[PDB]
């Protein structure tokens, strides 16, 4: 009497190979940027709800919102006894901003009164330091942005503001093969493997040098590498995995059958949205706007999250996401999208008055993840409903695709996710419409529109500037910029043995408080 | 018996031995560089070229290596799961599970074949004897996977009344029908095979002249009949628990079961050797043990072979 | 008035074919001796099954009546049959080997014959009482030996045993002592004929030879094909039989230089017994030494352990002495033949084997098994084969239209038949008969006798007649050889064996021949 | 009075058994020989629109995850099966025949040495060995699989064989045989071989079903036949996660697979009843 299948006492999250060295602003991928959350840690964390806590600062003082004067706790120290202090995030914060290295997360410090300077031109690159970022002694400094922006000391906690050692600035071309942070993981770095063997496993154990406030309260974890999630899944059934992070598409309509309540799930921070870039013919103006509107009344999202997703996925109900702190469900004024085939079709009528149509109306998509179910059942439901033509024309190649649209919007309308970063609307409406910041694929021009973002960030508190941007997301509706379809919901399954997990606001789980037994 | 013991076990040491050497030449004898075969899915760096070297000892002649071969699997060195865990810890954490089926494997197996296998060679030429006749031959033609997905659909998705995943709650309520879809294959064989024996049994000679001395016709039927008759049931019982071994990889794989055999299915669906040839080398050492054990009950059973 | 068993009538019929045992009657007087005679298939032993009621798969009654004491028996109802059954019927089975359980220890197949008992403590020492009143040299050791450890003459006195256990009225001991052979058969019997004077039973026995029924029992009922051919005394029926078919069963039965010259013939054998340190030499054939003239008969007999079928195989060169010489004609010494000796010596020495139902190649017809030696031999080339095997199928009868045929669908007597015309093929100068004639009927074993003899007279053959028994020797033979335990006994011609014994073994082997005193 | 070999060609031609295992054995022997007759389209070809369509006039058997038409994979399938049992079942009759015949008929040192080697090979059971072996193969094409399953199957043939020529071998035939000269090998081959050559038909036209199924319970774990061939047990192996969510697209090359192992055992089950209807007490 009894059995088993006696596994080791670590836990076995699945991950995936992260395509890049581990530094912190050379990652954006959240395949490997999952696996550098667990082995640094910066001035703030945000836990679970998405809410932002001092863990490595002391006091971060701003009476005016643009100048911020940061004092750091003196007793941290790295995995190699060295001592963390400002230096370590000066540095690390102008290395990275720096375009000379060529180094992904550059942007993410566009707004710190130095960033034009070094990442414009080399004309006046002579000097490679931003002239904001100031040092009073070793346990504190003073930061100046642009222009006053109450949301900074929300991203402080983002993957990019980590610190790094001494022994990292010199030999950066190392550091992406063994990293060094004083996070509550650590590598393990034990004889009997190299602790990363390139497509097999990671291995992770906790850091006997940490106080803060996700103190580990398993053993280790070990991010097991696949690919095919449904090999994942088997594994798991088969008492092989233990935290399944995604269930595959094949498997969600009897998860719950064959899991029997070890299977949870939560919103995360991700949308989707189609759009037509506004270059193509027969959609600028007023005329095009309608049809916009339009289209936003021809689409049944309900119908589609549950036949197709059956259910991971939740209906539009504005341009953010859920799990946002700050979220307004029914805001008044959420009925411009709809399902609505009176108001569609009598506009469509009201619309035609410009012109009836062009010719055909093409989706194209990246066709390898798998959109083939959803992007026909949208099309369909959205031809021989308002009298049209759409049909699709995937892009077997995702390089391909991406080169498509920054082919600066051409034609063939196409769909848009926008993954968050870090828990805060505006970091959903800004980076997207405004007059010319980067990914404005639609043409979507409105000084009005920036006017209002810039007044919802120069706000005195956090709810002020929630209610500012709900109204600068109420005059969205009036021009439609893209039509958004459906936010994310993500599912997670553990098998037997780990007792508390949590999918925290980005769907991963809470690695940190995971406790197996 | 004391002297037919004595060679029955020395028919046994070259058969070991053989059947060792043969497993451990199969491999080792034949691709150049037996590290590349050995290396599963996982990238070859010389870091893991080097940590099974020392652990198999692929440097000297093959006389030496085996010898430390046998004498490692002898100790309890079994080599090193994937997880890191030793595959003896593994093998004895995972054995109850799979001893809990093949128990109602075999239950279901000897109860209901001999049963019906009686009943049915006790009145031959009636159609209960000609429906369970070709009712074992259908039932032989079927492969176990097969039954296993058919036994799968049809009795836990279209109506739930089994459990389509057997997953670490084995009790045996929840293990009854895998151990039936395990089972039926060798029932076949057993009715069929005491249907024929005892039909050809129940016209001897001892059998009438038993009769003739007015024995009741329970006690013929029992003694006379059911002796003679269910000998070689036994010794094909051992033969096809042999046969069994490896049918209940498939059946564990397919429905989730965590046992020896789904710890083997995991291993052969992902290309891990080194812990096939381990477990493969204990399962065949186990099935001459029994073999053994079995040979030792028909002599027991059989006084004419039993002539020292 | 009114026997026991008055059996007027029976019809039994073995599955709609016809009648295997039409109309018989026979009656026991209750204390008298009833013998049946007659041939194989002549449905004797079926009517010796048909009124216990042991018939066969097939079997059933048609016709007629069986009574005994007055209450019909023809029911067969085992619950009614159950009181008749071993407490007032006996029965004694015919083959001694197949007739015990052989896995049942038979000390224990004795004790439940009497199953009235305390079922624990009279039984197991009652069974050895009986066993010590059957004849059995030592009983109390040998109720503890398997059924297949007993001598052919031991398991037939524990089923005499087993049937008077009960104490019944009627004996149907079923052709007892057939299986064994002759100073075996007369001490059963004359045992079994004083188990009787004792009880009263009455002893219908079944047999197949005048002679021996003439002297043990009282009445003689013979049969032919299932019909009762004579019916009266013992004595009146020997002496002068009235129906045809018994006269010819009567004037059918027993009642009324040198070549090859071997020395010293000796056989060992390296036995094997357990033990392989262990292996005992049992010496089967020694000191055998004799001389065969031309154109004349020596006839070998001995007992089943006597060392006759290694002595024929030892002179026919299939097998290897042990030391002595077998030379042959003087030149052609068979010990150590040549090779070109080999078919030298093959056409002039020529066995005919023990059973014809196993030595004729069942897929060969009767023309290419006896051109066969005429083939080996490359002699005729393609028809004068045709030729010589349509006049050697005439020198025995066999009607020249059974070429073509298989020995599926032969008789008893067309098979040896055939053996001998295979055997006469290439001229042998000399036949070797192993026990050729005793699987036969009698008739047939009369008729093939005496082709046997005129095929000599005619020929100018030699033989060398093996039998295990004395009284069908003194019609063909002409010279005679004792055997004992490989041991030669007495040598010398028939008269001085038959009329003048000098050993006290060749005196107790003609006196148990079924003779008058 | 006609050839042991006529004569039974007459009294089963007259047995519902072996009239059913004829005729369908033929029709597994047409269609593994010429596939293309019973179809026109490409086994291979993925339209990758047309996804999970149902059963229709164009595709009878509806159509699988990437488009390949199931019917048109269920042909093709069948010529690997069969060629694959095939050849095994000849290769084990030719060499465990002859072994087994050997050891029966001659006896000292040679009897010795087959046994011996007989019952090493019997510790190995067919499915596991076979698992090890295919483990360290990287070329794994038919003709592996074919010698794979022949290196093994062979001592139930050799025991069988050996059996009934050492039955034979204690008649009295093959003593007037040497009676008269005939060295020790023509009376094999003249006396023995037809004699016992039957039961080892009958062992012969069973193992052939069993190999089939070991193949394909052999290829539906991936260690079997690659994937370039298109085969059941392996077409198998690609559609038991759709099962699981209720669609029966599994059954259709296991439905065909499950029947060829019937034609070919309800067949030796007719050959072992004519052949060797005695030996049906003590093996089976």
């Amino acid at each position: 009497c009894g059995g088993g299948v006696l596994s080791p006492d670590v836990v076995l999250v699945n991950g995936g190979e992260p395509p890049n060295p581990l530094i912190p602003t050379g990652t954006n991928d959240s395949n490997g940027g999952r696996i550098i959350d667990r082995l640094f840690a910066g001035l703030m964390s945000y836990d679970a709800v998405g809410k932002p806590s001092l863990e490595v600062a002391q006091s971060i003082e701003s009476a005016d919102n643009v100048n911020y004067r940061i004092t750091v706790k003196p007793g941290w120290k790295f995995t190699d006894g060295s001592p963390v202090t400002a230096h370590s995030f000066v540095d690390a914060w102008n290395y990275g901003a720096l375009s000379t290295n060529a180094q992904l997360q550059q942007h993410f410090f566009s707004p710190i009164e130095g960033f034009d300077d070094v990442a414009g031109a080399p004309g006046d690159k002579s000097r490679t330091t931003m002239s904001g970022l100031r040092v009073v002694n070793d346990l504190e400094f003073t930061v100046r942005l642009k222009a006053p922006t109450i949301d900074f000391t929300l991203r402080l906690g983002h993957s990019s503001f980590y610190p790094l050692p001494d022994s990292a600035f010199r030999d950066m071309a190392a550091f992406g093969r063994n990293p060094i942070g004083n996070g509550p993981y650590k590598l393990a770095d034990g004889p009997a493997g190299p602790a990363w063997e390139h497509n097999v496993r990671i291995d992770l154990v906790p850091n006997p040098d940490y106080h803060g406030n996700r103190k580990p309260r398993n053993k280790g974890l070990r991010f097991e590498f696949y690919a095919n999630l449904d090999t994942a899944y088997a594994d798991l059934l088969s008492g092989n995995l233990d935290v399944l992070d995604t269930i595959p598409p094949s498997a969600l309509t009897v998860y719950q059958r064959d899991l029997g309540d070890h299977a949870t799930s939560g919103p995360a921070a991700i949308n989707q949205t189609l759009d037509t870039p506004l270059r193509l013919p027969h959609f600028g103006g007023e005329e095009g706007r309608l049809r916009r509107l339009a289209l936003s009344a021809a689409i049944n999202r309900p119908q589609i999250c549950q036949q197709i997703f059956a259910g991971t996925r939740s209906p539009a109900r504005d341009f953010t996401a859920r799990s946002l702190p700050g979220f307004d469900p029914n805001l008044p004024g959420n009925e411009v999208l709809d399902y609505d085939p009176q108001r569609a079709r009598r506009l469509w009528a009201q619309a035609d008055a410009i012109s009836p149509w062009s010719g055909r109306y093409a989706i194209a998509y990246n066709a390898d993840a798998g959109h083939r179910d959803w992007v026909d059942a949208v099309a369909n439901s959205i031809k021989n409903v308002l009298g049209i033509d759409a049909v699709a024309a995937p892009q077997p190649t995702f390089a391909g695709f991406r080169t498509q649209i920054t082919n600066r919007a051409i034609d063939s309308a196409f769909r848009a996710g926008w993954r968050g970063d870090y828990p805060s609307m505006i970091e959903f409406l800004a980076p997207l419409f405004t007059a010319g910041a980067g990914s404005n694929d639609v043409g979507y021009i409105n000084p009005e529109f920036d006017a209002a973002l810039a007044a919802a960030e120069a706000a005195p508190t956090l709810t002020e500037s929630h209610e500012l941007v709900n109204d600068a997301q109420r005059i969205l509706f009036h021009d439609m910029p893209v039509v958004p379809l459906w936010d994310y919901i993500s599912v997670v399954g553990w098998s037997s043995q780990v007792s508390n997990v949590t999918v925290t606001w980005n769907g991963l789980p809470d690695y940190e408080n995971i406790v197996k037994a | 018996m004391g002297w037919y013991v004595a060679r029955r076990v020395a028919v046994m040491v070259p058969v070991f031995l053989g059947a060792t050497l043969l497993i451990y030449g199969m491999v080792f004898l034949l691709p150049g560089d037996p590290v590349a075969a050995l290396a599963g899915d996982r990238p070859l760096t010389p870091a893991v070229a080097a940590q099974l070297r020392s652990h198999y000892h692929l440097d000297d002649p093959f006389l030496v290596q085996y010898l430390r071969y046998l004498g490692g699997i002898l100790h309890g060195d079994l080599g090193r799961a994937y997880s890191g865990l030793p595959v003896s810890a593994v093998l004895a954490h995972a054995f109850p599970v799979t001893i809990r089926l093949a128990l109602i494997a075999l239950a279901v197996e000897a109860v209901l074949g001999i049963g019906f296998g009686v009943i049915a060679g006790l009145r031959q030429g009636g159609i209960f004897d000609s429906a369970v006749l070709v009712t074992g031959l259908v039932i032989i033609a079927i492969p176990i996977f097969v039954l296993g997905f058919l036994a799968q659909f049809l009795f836990g998705v279209q109506l739930e009344i089994a459990p389509v995943t057997v997953g670490e709650r084995a009790s045996v309520g929840r293990l009854l029908l895998p151990g039936i879809v395990l089972g039926a294959m060798s029932f076949a064989y057993v009715v069929r095979l005491t249907r024929s024996a005892v039909a050809a049994n129940a016209h001897a000679d001892y059998v009438r002249t038993a009769t003739a001395k007015g024995l009741s016709r329970p006690r013929v039927v029992t003694v006379h009949i059911l002796r003679n008759s269910l000998i070689p049931v036994v010794t094909f019982l051992g033969a096809d628990l042999g046969a069994l071994m490896g049918g209940a990889i498939v059946t564990e794989g397919i429905f989730n079961i965590h046992g020896v055999g789904g710890v083997l299915y995991q291993a052969v669906t992902r290309q891990e050797t080194p812990t096939v040839v381990s477990i493969v080398t204990v399962l065949v050492l186990i099935y001459l043990i029994t073999n053994l054990l079995v040979d030792l009950l028909y002599a027991a059973l059989d006084p004419r072979i039993r002539y020292g | 008035a009114a026997p026991l068993l008055s059996v007027e009538g029976l019809e039994v019929t073995f599955g709609t074919d016809a009648p295997a045992v039409c109309g018989v009657d026979l009656a026991v007087r209750s204390g008298q001796t009833v013998a049946v005679v007659g041939e194989s298939g002549s449905g004797k032993s079926t009517t010796a099954a048909a009124i216990l009621g042991l018939l066969p798969a097939g079997g059933r009654i048609t016709a007629g009546r069986v009574v005994f004491d007055g209450r019909d028996i023809t029911g067969a109802d085992a619950k009614r049959l159950r009181s008749i059954r071993g407490r007032e019927i006996g029965y004694v089975p015919q083959d001694p080997m197949t007739n015990l359980n052989p896995v049942w220890k038979v000390g224990f197949q004795v004790t439940e014959a009497l199953r009235a008992n305390t079922d624990g403590r009279a039984a197991r020492r009652r069974a050895v009482e009986l066993l010590a009143e059957a004849g059995l040299p030592d009983p109390a050791k040998q109720a503890g030996r398997y059924p297949h450890q007993l001598s052919g003459g031991m398991c037939q006195r524990a089923l005499i045993a087993i049937g008077l256990a009960g104490r019944p009225r009627l004996l149907i001991a079923d052709e007892p002592t057939s299986a064994l052979d002759v100073t075996v058969q007369r001490q059963v019997l004359d045992h079994l004929q004083g188990l009787t004077d004792e009880l009263g039973t009455a002893l219908l026995l079944i047999t197949h030879d005048l002679a021996l029924a003439a002297q043990r029992a009282e009445a003689v009922v013979v049969v032919r094909r299932g019909v009762v051919v004579e019916s009266g005394a013992a004595q009146s029926i020997l002496q002068s039989p009235q129906h045809e078919y018994t006269r010819r069963l009567v004037a059918a039965a027993p009642s009324l230089g040198d070549i090859l010259v071997v020395s010293e013939l000796t056989k060992i054998y390296r036995e094997s017994r357990g033990a392989p340190w262990r292996r005992v030499e049992s010496r089967a054939v020694d000191g055998v030494s004799f001389r065969l003239p031309r154109a004349s008969t020596l006839a070998i007999v001995g007992e089943s352990g006597s060392g006759k079928s290694t002595l024929a195989r030892m002179v026919l060169g299939l097998l290897q002495p042990t030391s002595g010489t077998v030379v042959f004609d003087g030149t052609y010494d068979v010990g150590a033949l040549a090779r070109d000796q080999v078919l030298a010596f093959r056409r002039r020495v020529q066995p005919v084997f023990q059973n014809p139902y196993s030595s004729l190649d069942p897929m060969y017809s009767v023309f290419r098994a006896i051109e066969e030696p005429l083939r080996v031999h490359h002699v005729g080339d393609r028809r004068q084969r045709q030729r010589a095997v349509r006049e050697l199928v005439d020198q025995v009868a066999l009607p020249s239209s059974i070429l073509g045929r298989r020995p599926r669908e032969l008789s008893g007597g067309q098979r040896q038949r055939v053996a001998i015309a295979r055997a006469l093929a290439l001229r042998p100068e000399v036949l070797v008969c192993d026990e050729a004639v005793s699987a036969l009927d009698v008739l047939v074993q009369a008729q093939i006798l005496d082709l046997l003899a005129d095929l000599q007279a005619d020929l100018g053959l030699t033989y060398l007649f093996i039998s295990h028994d004395l009284a069908v020797i003194r019609q063909i033979a002409d010279d005679v050889l004792v055997m004992r335990a490989g041991r030669v006994v007495e040598h010398a011609s028939t008269e001085e064996v038959f009329s003048r014994p000098r050993h006290e073994y060749t005196r107790q082997l003609l006196q148990a021949i079924p003779g008058a005193p | 009075h006609t050839g042991f070999w006529l004569d039974a060609w007459r009294g089963l031609r007259r047995r519902p058994k072996f009239v059913i295992a004829a005729a369908l054995i033929l029709l597994i022997l047409v269609v593994a020989a010429f596939p293309s007759l019973f179809t026109a389209a490409d086994p291979t070809y993925a339209d990758p629109s047309q996804s999970m369509l149902a059963p229709s006039a164009a595709h009878w058997f509806g159509t699988d995850l990437q488009g390949h038409d199931i019917y048109s994979r269920t042909v093709y399938g069948a010529r690997a099966s069969v060629t694959v049992g095939l050849g095994a079942t000849l290769a084990v009759f030719v060499v465990g025949g002859a072994l087994g015949a050997l050891a029966g008929f001659y006896g000292s040192w040679i009897d010795a040495v087959v046994s011996r080697v007989t019952d090493v090979f019997l510790g190995l059971p067919l499915l596991l060995a076979a698992i090890v072996l295919m483990q360290v193969m990287h070329h794994r094409t038919v003709w592996t699989v074919i010698a794979i399953l022949a290196l093994f199957g062979w001592p139930q043939v050799a025991r069988i064989a050996r059996g009934a020529v050492l039955e034979v071998r204690a008649s009295d035939y093959v003593l007037a045989a040497k009676a008269l000269g005939l060295n020790r090998f023509q009376i094999l081959l003249r006396h023995a071989l037809p004699n016992a050559v039957g039961p080892v038909i009958a062992v012969a036209t069973v193992a052939l079903g069993i190999f089939i199924v070991t193949e394909a319970t052999l290829s539906y774990l991936g260690v079997g036949l690659p994937t370039s061939v298109v085969s059941w047990g392996g077409d198998i192996n690609v559609a038991q996660t759709r099962l699981r969510s209720g669609s029966p697209i599994l059954f259709y090359p296991a439905g065909a697979l499950a029947i060829t192992v019937l034609a070919f055992m309800m067949m030796g089950d007719a050959l072992r009843d004519a052949l060797d209807p005695a030996s049906r007490a003590w093996r089976a």
